[PDB]
């Protein structure tokens, strides 16, 4: 397999507690059902695992947080399906609002279920502009892989801690987002499976917590 | 009390002058830097990244389907599939890429380019293509055997899945990259006879930029 | 290979803000420092996620018609956290901790330097989360030093230059038009394509 | 007669400029210095001194009795006695101390703190207290067993007479220090069943200050 | 750790006194040097018992409306012990031992430096005892150099900066309001508490 | 016992006469009667011993004076009393005037019996502001001790010569003041002593006199 | 052509300033000194 290291840096500690036992496990999210008319999905990571087990408990009742991540995106289809996915991480992925208003107190703003989707992700409305007014044609500047259903079925991204401050709150600030987009749509003959799964596993490499405020 | 004289250029405010200014806060030490990953040092690091060209920029096309070259099986052979220019600093397919947006801030560019194709199709479907570069001064070729005499790569789908064509040298009448159906798009039953090609493009280590200018996208 | 560095890509003077003075009838004129003002430097600083730089500010003050009479002017830099002046003769002008510059209209334009004044390690404009009031960069008040009230209306131009600029985590260039000042709101309808249309895919238009 | 040019910034009077001035009296030697004891060199020497907090700043209190935490014997157990914030640069108990008055001239502060309690009571009277720090983000605890799980010291009156609680780290949503009656205020006969606690507070060697500003007490 | 030193705590320019000139009808304008003038530097110098510093004085003179016409001005520093000038054309202006500065209105503001001029080893404002006329620091007269009498009213601003400042025997910061200029008289009634009130002692207001 | 050295300096000679025999003796002042409703006491030192014996005779008939001091404040109570005293030395302790007048020729000023109390001291009127407009909550910046009636009963302060001039008149200039303040008031059960004594002893360490003007 | 800026204190005539002045007669050598008895160097010689 080919592993993409984000910006050529390994996630390391701060030069705070270190669980090292129950937090370095593979959190597997639910499988997303990719179809013909699908648009894409995005996940905010320091709040995707804030309700799941040991990491969620140790990140909700603390105040300072610093960790990297190891992402694995499997996309298992048959040999008769065709298509392509673009999987990329975006630091500081700000969801834009869709509207035609220039008044600051009347222009639309995204809700909490759109900016912070949770462990179930959220779907794009306009994937051509990444729901941020910025085109996805040049979204290859980020750490990214292609999942081409005729070459491979898996992707892996090791991303370090990208922030201007060495510690930050894991609840009120999403560090980076994961985006999967079907650039080339899914095609299949009649009689095959009309929807193919996408599975995501997460490994919180080198986690650090601080300020046990209970 | 040294003698001195004032020459022309006195009391003028030159915009591009490299002159020091009096600090407002003296002795104020700012926050020390930490190691933030992903520091950029020049813009040539931003041009050397592959970026999807918008070769299907014609009308009657939706948002995303402008990035895809369609290939079908009901499509006779020794016939053209697609064609686009090479000059990045010009309106066309090279306007959606990053090297084209960067080379618009500068008024002169030089060096080689790199165009990478990627076939999004089924695993059981094979077939060949002819990728053909025609240098500046020549028009678009009209036949496949005329293009086969220029610069060409016979790229098949069975063995390879992504071909790469290096553009030798372009100055700032641009050169044309054509893509020809050569043999067919043969396909077994129970498999769609319609696939796509994603075209990407980037610069090389020879690519150099000079004489700045404000852009005109705004 | 020197015109492509980030330092040379950003270091150049250029209009950053027009301030109107009247001296009737508010007397003074404030201006909050923000580099996201015009849509020409906003597009160059939204290309990068983190930035760190010092600033050089140049004040070119003219009159309504254009003639320059020798009147004293006070510029005042309000650091992040200090209160803005409320009147022409308030006590925020006499505060010793607000650095002031006294210069005449007939003198050469004023020029000051502002260092990196953020509590973090670098500026950032794309803040994904909830509190981005972290990088205020200060304020720049200007008034006419005089006992009585003058009868002229001025027009100041703040030219900003960036120096010692460092950039981190590049990001793509925004293609959609702007709608607000602090938010990347695009329009869902009428999405402008990033490439001008042509007739057919088999041509060289 | 060297050639020279005048750049922008000429003839301006910058307030914070570090420029020499022409002396009015040249050759005038001032009075030589003598050794005066108690010279200060920085303001961090003034923040590191303990200073009585005004934790009893409520109404219906006279001048001096605002500095005292009352403790009584008719005061059931597993119950709260007092609570106050930690942020020195804010209106409250930290406004009467010296670190709070010094950290108001500056707009940013960081580092650890130190809060020292002292029990002014009889020698024959004993009993325990629970001093509990709760970090920022958490509200004031409602029970003693909820506070016992945070940061806590069980400080008794018999052995010790002055406990000290170090505040780990505070930036410039502040953290709450609570003080709980734990067991009782037991007292023998012919001894008053009412004593006081003096609370003091200071900075540490980690405490640093930056970005000045004129105060607002005047 | 450099913004907390006493030298940086005190060294900064800032208004120290406003002098009004009329040239009718007294002609001249005197000003006794005292740093206890405003209630912003008085609170910073009453924090320490002994101080020792040099001073930088900046004279910014404007007109009533604001326009600056090229008239000559004489500033005169009267050392401690020398008699003050009594008239516009007295003989105290021509005294060679009173250092004078001749500057025009259209010129940049005037700037002079005054050393430590006390017979003791350091200044002190809290003098517990009976003679504190020991630190006079001088006087600063200003007049308009002209044969005849001019017809303008000026307005001078003296900005003081402290340099090479040393402090001894720190003392607490005064909380009560001020009532006089040379005496620490507070009010027996209406004593202001040093901490704003809250509802209860068991809360976090 | 714990001895507090004022500003970390020992009183030393000038680098003038030196009695060394009858002036280095323990001058014990009268005991002050501390009660429930007491406020505090202050003493001005180069005029507290200007009427007492050899030091007073050698300081009234001279013109230049320079000496340090060694203060001992005993506060002997029973084991059933409770309270706390703050004992602190203040260089250049200027007594303020209490009034609400802003006219320099009508504002009140303290008399001679208030500024210079003598060997009998003087009581505070408003101890919360130290009778100087400055709060006693931050009066711990001076050399100070606490006399807590459950821990100890004595305090000791060795203070050097704090002045900007190496010699000064011992009559027209008080060098520093001593202040005792009952921060925590005195409490006791019925039947105990309703007022407890406070004793002060003074040792003029390293005295120097000059200018025998008789 | 070196860059330069003018600070406050420009174009002022300070009385006690120790600044050189342009000589009216350049190259003019004055009369050489001879040994005149009774030279004073300070005023403390006049107070004693």
């Amino acid at each position: 397999a080919n592993i993409v290291l984000a910006y050529g840096e390994w996630p390391e500690y701060c030069p705070p507690t270190r669980p090292d036992v129950s937090v370095n496990r593979f959190y597997t999210l639910d499988s997303k059902m990719w179809q013909e008319n699908s648009t894409g999905w995005y996940w905010k990571f320091p709040d995707v695992l804030n309700k799941t087990g040991v990491f969620g408990q140790n990140a909700q009742f603390h105040y300072l947080y610093r960790s990297g991540f190891c992402l694995h995106v499997q996309c298992n289809a048959s040999k008769f399906h065709q298509g392509a996915l673009l999987v990329a991480v975006i630091p500081e992925f700000v969801i834009a609002g869709r509207g035609s208003n220039t008044k600051p107190n009347e222009a639309p703003h995204p809700g909490f279920t759109t900016t912070f989707p949770g462990t179930t992700g959220a779907t794009f409305h306009d994937p051509y502009v990444l729901d941020s007014g910025v085109p996805l044609s040049q979204a290859l500047i980020y750490p990214h892989q292609w999942i081409n259903l005729r070459t491979n079925n898996c992707a892996t991204v090791i991303v370090p801690y990208i922030n201007a401050v060495p510690f930050d709150s894991a609840i009120n600030h999403s560090n980076f987002g994961l985006i999967v987009i079907p650039v080339s749509p899914l095609k299949y003959s009649s009689g095959a499976t009309t929807a193919i799964p996408i599975t995501i596993t997460i490994a919180p490499l080198n986690s650090e917590f601080g300020g046990l405020r209970q | 009390g040294i003698p001195a004289e004032l020459r022309p250029g006195t009391n003028q405010f030159l915009t591009t002058d490299d002159d020091t200014a009096a600090p407002i806060l003296p002795g104020f030490t700012p926050t020390p830097t930490i190691h933030i990953p992903g520091e950029v040092h020049s813009l040539l690091e931003l041009c050397r990244v592959e970026t999807i060209l918008e070769v299907n920029n014609t009308t009657e096309a939706t948002g995303l389907t402008r990035l895809l070259i369609p290939v079908s099986s009901q499509n006779k052979a020794d016939e053209l599939c697609a064609a686009f220019m090479v000059d990045p600093g010009r309106i066309g397919p090279w306007q959606s890429t990053l090297v084209g947006q960067i080379c618009r801030y500068y008024t002169q560019w030089s060096g080689s380019l790199k165009v990478t194709f990627m076939f999004t199709g089924s695993f059981m479907a094979t077939g060949k293509m002819l990728v053909a570069y025609s240098p500046p001064g020549s028009a678009q070729p009209a036949n496949r055997e005329t293009a086969m005499l220029g610069t060409h790569v016979i790229w098949d789908f069975g063995l390879q899945s992504s071909v790469s064509l290096v553009i030798p040298w372009i100055s700032n009448t641009a050169g044309v990259v054509t893509l020809w159906y050569q043999t067919n798009y043969v396909v077994p039953p129970e498999t769609p006879g319609e696939a796509y090609i994603i075209a990407m493009g980037a610069a090389q280590d020879n690519f150099t930029l000079k004489i700045c200018k404000d852009t005109d996208e705004v | 290979v020197l015109e492509t560095t980030i330092n040379h890509f950003f270091s150049r003077s250029g209009l950053v803000g027009v301030v109107n003075l009247t001296d009737g009838t508010t007397g003074y004129a404030t201006w909050d420092i923000d580099i996201m003002g015009f849509v020409q430097l906003r597009r160059k600083c939204e290309m990068f996620t983190y930035m760190r730089f010092n600033a050089e500010f140049t004040f070119v003050t003219t009159t309504k018609n254009g003639e320059a009479r020798p009147y004293m002017l006070q510029y005042m830099y309000v650091p992040p956290g200090a209160p803005k002046p409320t009147g022409r003769d308030a006590f925020q002008w006499q505060t010793a901790t607000n650095p002031s510059v006294f210069v005449k209209l007939t003198d050469p334009p004023a020029q000051v330097s502002v260092p990196f004044m953020s509590p973090a390690s670098a500026y950032q404009w794309f803040y994904d989360g909830y509190p981005c009031p972290n990088n205020m960069m200060g304020t720049f008040a200007v008034r006419v030093v005089s006992r009585e009230a003058s009868q002229l209306k001025l027009q100041t131009r703040v030219y900003m230059k960036l120096k010692h600029v460092r950039a981190w985590v590049p990001r793509p260039i925004r293609s959609q038009p702007y709608l607000l000042k602090n938010f990347p709101n695009y329009d869902s309808s009428k999405i402008t394509n990033s490439a001008r249309d042509r007739s057919s895919i088999k041509q060289a238009n």
